[PDB]
């Protein structure tokens, strides 16, 4: 049967179209709670996760600045000592200490 | 010792390794960092050249390695049971979000993060271009850069503030830079180059709805006929005989010619062959959503019912005559609008979609103001009996009907093809 | 032939299936050919072509050499507007004018590519001076009544004439098939 | 039906093959407002066109 | 090279024009980054009125 124009209608009616909005930044991975809480539970447990998404999503992005908030304790200060003229390691050691 | 330069994995020790999966399944890096992460084999790369080379010892990995990359990224890069048993969290991105006010309002402070300047007009536009992008009417599209890159565009069109009718002269400005390909074919459709009727009747013709590549996908109507003549049951497609039609657009032609062997069960194998070409194609065809607009046809042609050609016919239909819901259904109702406006709307123009799709139609403002003025109409169905009976102007039950008219037409056939072989015989 | 060479054939062969049905399936197997051909072929330029022919074939009409042939056709039997007409038009009557022009050769084009034709300075002196004929046509039937020479619909019509010659040859099958039985 | 010479003469008719003629440059991307148009947000926007 | 400068990262001020034709792009397009870096599409018309 025909759809009335109403049935239609999918446009969310507008208040006003000034008034500038003031609205508070939204948390990172907004909408993304599957992908928030399965980086949360890889921040956690120190695993090694991978992004999956449509490509031009914002994940580098969301990511970075989800990271960027997260935080961990002061990592050492890793150098490369040479054990031998020949042989060299990465050695790590605490912050300042270098 | 002194000439040792840290890579990416050196400075991410204790925090967090961000890689693209493109990057590593394209540069051939990927077996290197993979024995990096599970041997701990960190090795400062040297040219070939290199007349000696220092011996560096195997570093346990602290990092946190997070690979981003598409579905498609990472399918090319899961074979690997390597990469299953290092990368054992996986987090997905889900395409849409839902359409709720939380999340226009989470849309809207993200833009303002960005340092744009919404009115609550152009928010409004802006989540309601984002629901249209997903093609859904409860979900808005998750693509956030997308909504970026257009809210650019309508600020520099609208000075800086992104008012309501700066974003949709940046979705019409959107549109018109890529509306080249569709100017030119209804300027074919005017010279009568593609001959399409957006009016009158016509005995076993349907405007398909045909949905173009490249960038943004355009609908345009694609003249579809149909044939019947006398002869044992073979229902041809001269896009799939010719090998234009795909895997899928055959399917959709076997599942229609099985639902008209097994609804019309009067007489034998059915005594009619049906020819389906799309008319002007000279294209590869794939996809089943033109199967309601093949079914409809057929069934006029067999019956001689004129159908309406003023109404375009999108829908793929299942073995059983019902019909099954259809991708871009926007893009098919709005190039058919496109078309008859070109023609001129003659006030009866309508579409004929899936019921379905509904929850996918978020037509464009042209579209929906015709539908109010009662210059555009869309009917929605969901068994082909329902558009052949809008198509044909009639009803199938019922004494003139259109089944006792298809059923009329199948009889005749079956007849002449009798009477061949009364002359074969005799 | 190529994709759309053989969805042109298709075409025209459904729409030869359906325009005549008092007999049963088509009685009559057409074969087209393009005489030293020994190229690929591509595209839908000759299906207007190729269903004149072989509607003359079916009901044994003459048709008229002098006159090229051009256009697609879709299955309902009207003819499709077509590319690089200008190039066909002229190739028609340079060889036309290389055989000597006879005062009556022409090219039958679509009535849709109208708007394309665009004939080089001699073709149109040609034209004005009645040594070459341009016919445009939208239905196959102009067509086969051009080249025919007669007229479709009406006594000894070009249409009597095709019905004779598929009940002509759905006899001779039929007659096979009586003595096949006695 | 025959095309008559008239309907088939598509040249634009010579005023005379003489008197060069003198025309303004034209404006550039004549006949392409479309890519002008887009061109010129592209600028102004300072997009990747 | 026995070695190598060590340039830092640049921002880019420039605005990237590509030209080419529909062939040249379309296998151009099928890079999400080519569609995400440049937005604006500038057609020229085959043909003018
Ligand atoms: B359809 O939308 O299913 C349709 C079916 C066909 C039988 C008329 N095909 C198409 O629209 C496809 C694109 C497509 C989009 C979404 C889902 C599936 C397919 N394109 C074409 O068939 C086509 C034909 N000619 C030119 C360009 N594209
Ligand atoms: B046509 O104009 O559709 C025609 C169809 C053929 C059956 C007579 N095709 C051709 O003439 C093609 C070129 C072409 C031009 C424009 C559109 C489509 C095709 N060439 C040939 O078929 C051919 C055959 N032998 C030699 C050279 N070219």
């Amino acid at each position: 049967m025909r759809l009335s124009y109403e049935a239609l209608e999918w446009r969310t009616p507008i208040e006003n179209s000034t008034e500038p909005v003031s609205l508070p930044p939204p948390p990172p991975f907004f909408g993304q709670e599957r992908a928030r809480e399965a980086l949360e539970l890889a921040i956690r447990g120190g695993f090694h996760a991978y992004l999956v998404g449509p490509p031009s999503l914002g994940k580098h992005e969301a990511l970075l600045a989800y990271l960027s908030t997260q935080s961990v304790e002061t990592p050492p200060d890793l150098l490369y000592v040479p054990l031998s003229e020949r042989k060299v390691a990465v050695l790590t050691l605490p912050s300042g200490q270098e | 010792v002194s000439l040792i330069r840290p890579g990416a994995v050196h400075r991410a020790q204790g925090g967090y390794l961000i890689l693209d999966a493109l990057s590593l399944k394209r540069e051939g890096t990927w077996e290197a960092f993979k024995r990096a992460l599970r041997n701990g084999q960190v090795e400062p790369v040297t040219e070939p050249q290199a007349p000696a080379g220092l011996e560096v010892e195997p570093f346990p990995i602290q990092m946190q390695v997070i690979l981003v990359g598409t579905p498609e990224a990472f399918e090319g890069l899961e074979e690997d049971p390597a990469f299953s048993e290092l990368f054992r969290i996986r987090a997905e991105f889900s395409p849409t979000l839902p359409a709720s006010p939380e999340n226009c309002t989470a849309l809207g402070g993200w833009l303002l993060a960005q340092g744009f300047q919404l009115t609550q007009g152009g928010l409004t536009r802006l989540y309601d271009e984002a629901r249209r992008m997903a093609e859904q009417r409860d979900r808005m599209d998750a693509r956030l850069v997308e909504i970026r890159a257009l809210a650019e565009e309508a600020a520099v069109l609208g000075g800086g503030l992104l008012t309501a009718e700066s974003v949709e002269q940046a979705i019409a400005a959107r549109e018109h830079r890529s509306f080249l390909s569709e100017e030119e074919f209804l300027r074919a459709v005017q010279e009568g180059v593609i001959r399409l009727r957006t009016t009158g009747r016509a005995v076993g013709e349907v405007n398909s709805l045909v949905v173009v590549e490249a960038a943004p996908y355009w609908g345009r109507p694609a003249r579809l006929t149909a044939r019947a003549a006398p002869g044992r049951d073979h229902l041809i497609s001269i896009d799939r005989e010719a090998g234009l039609g795909g895997q899928i657009f055959h399917k959709a032609v076997l599942t229609l010619a099985g639902y008209l062997r097994s609804r019309y069960i009067e007489h034998g194998s059915l005594p009619v062959t049906i020819s389906l070409a799309f008319e002007q194609n000279y294209v590869s065809i794939e996809g089943d959503s033109a199967g309601l607009a093949e079914l409809v046809a057929a069934l006029s042609a067999i019956g001689n019912l004129p159908l309406r050609q003023d109404l375009a016919v999108t829908g793929a239909v299942d073995q059983t005559g019902k019909v099954l819901a259809v991708g871009a259904i926007n893009a098919k109702v709005e190039g058919f609008f496109r078309v008859c406006k070109a023609l001129g709307l003659s006030g009866t123009q309508g579409v004929i979609l899936p019921e379905a799709n509904l929850a996918n139609l978020t037509l464009r403002a042209e579209v929906l103001e015709a539908v109010r003025a009662g210059q555009f109409h869309i009917y929605a169905v969901e068994t082909a009996e329902q558009a052949l009976e809008i198509l044909a102007g009639a009803r199938m039950e019922g004494f003139r009907g259109l089944q006792e008219k298809i059923r009329a037409g199948l009889e005749a056939f079956a007849r002449l093809e009798e009477g061949h072989d009364k002359e074969d015989r005799e």
